[PDB]
C-alpha cells in the first residue's frame, strides 16, 4: 500500500481527514447520542 | 576530513548548518557537517561551537560561519558538492 | 533501503543518504532523550515515526509537550 | 452505542488529540 506523504506542521496548513470523517459524523447531534457516546465508550473505562 | 584537522580550525567562532531532512539536495551539507563535526577538527579548539539547525519547510540548505575578525562567510550549499565548499572554507579560514 | 521501499515506510527513505543510525525505543519516552541530545548541539535527528505517524524534529519537540496520557484520556 | 467503544479504542494518541481539537472547538 503506502504510508502518508508526511509533511510538517510548523508550517501548518493540512491536517488529518479521517478525524474530519468522524467529527462530521458525530459533531452535529445533540446530547442524546452524546449520551450514547458516554455510555458505550465508558463501557470500557 | 584530515586536511581541516591539519589546518587548525581555531580562528572561527561559530559555524552552523541549516538544512532540511527530506529534500533531494541536502546530502552535500550533511557530509559537510560530517566532515566538520569530527573529533579532530572539533578538538583543535574548544572555544567554538557547531550547531545543526534542522527544519522541515526551510526548503533551502544553507551554511554560514563567523570567525575571529568579525566577518561572515555564508555558503548555501544546495548545488555545491562537499569538497568544493570544504576547500572554500579551508582557504577562507587560512586567509584570515 | 529495500525494506523501506517495499513496506509502508517509504516516506522515511529520504532520511538515509549519509551515516544514519536508528534509535529503536520501546515505550516512547521522548522528553528526556531530547534533554540528553540537547547537550551536544551538532547532533541532528532528522525525524522518524511515532507509532505510525511520521514526524519531523520540531514536530518531535512539540510532541514532547503533549500533556500526560491520563489527562489526555480524561479530556474526552 | 458501543460503536464509540470500538472506534475510540482503535484511536491513536494524536488521533485522540485531533478528536480533542475538533470537539472542543465545536463544543
Amino acid at each position: 500500500e503506502a504510508l502518508a506523504g508526511a509533511p510538517l506542521d510548523n508550517a501548518p496548513k493540512e491536517y488529518p481527514p479521517k478525524i474530519q470523517q468522524l467529527v462530521q459524523d458525530i459533531a452535529s447531534l445533540t446530547l442524546l447520542e452524546i449520551s450514547d457516546l458516554n455510555e458505550l465508550l465508558k463501557k470500557t473505562l | 576530513a584530515a586536511a581541516l584537522a591539519r589546518l587548525g580550525l581555531r580562528p572561527v567562532k561559530q559555524v552552523r548548518v541549516q538544512f532540511c531532512p527530506f529534500e533531494k539536495n541536502v546530502e552535500s551539507t550533511r557530509t559537510f557537517l560530517q566532515t566538520v563535526s569530527s573529533e579532530k577538527v572539533r578538538s583543535t579548539n574548544l572555544n567554538c561551537s557547531v550547531i545543526a539547525d534542522v527544519r522541515h519547510d526551510g526548503s533551502e540548505p544553507c551554511v554560514d560561519v563567523l570567525f575571529g575578525d568579525g566577518h561572515r562567510l555564508i555558503m548555501r550549499g544546495a548545488h555545491l558538492t562537499a569538497l568544493e565548499m570544504l576547500t572554500a572554507f579551508a582557504s577562507h579560514i587560512r586567509a584570515r | 533501503k529495500p525494506f523501506l521501499e517495499d513496506s509502508k515506510y517509504q516516506n522515511l527513505l529520504p532520511l538515509f543518504v549519509g551515516h544514519n543510525m536508528l534509535l529503536v525505543s520501546e515505550e516512547p519516552k521522548v522528553k528526556e532523550m531530547v534533554r540528553i541530545l540537547r547537550t551536544v548541539p551538532f547532533l541532528p535527528l532528522l525525524g522518524g515515526c511515532i507509532d505510525d505517524t511520521i514526524l519531523s524534529r520540531q514536530g518531535f519537540i512539540n510532541y514532547s509537550k503533549l500533556p500526560s496520557l491520563p489527562l489526555v484520556q480524561g479530556e474526552l
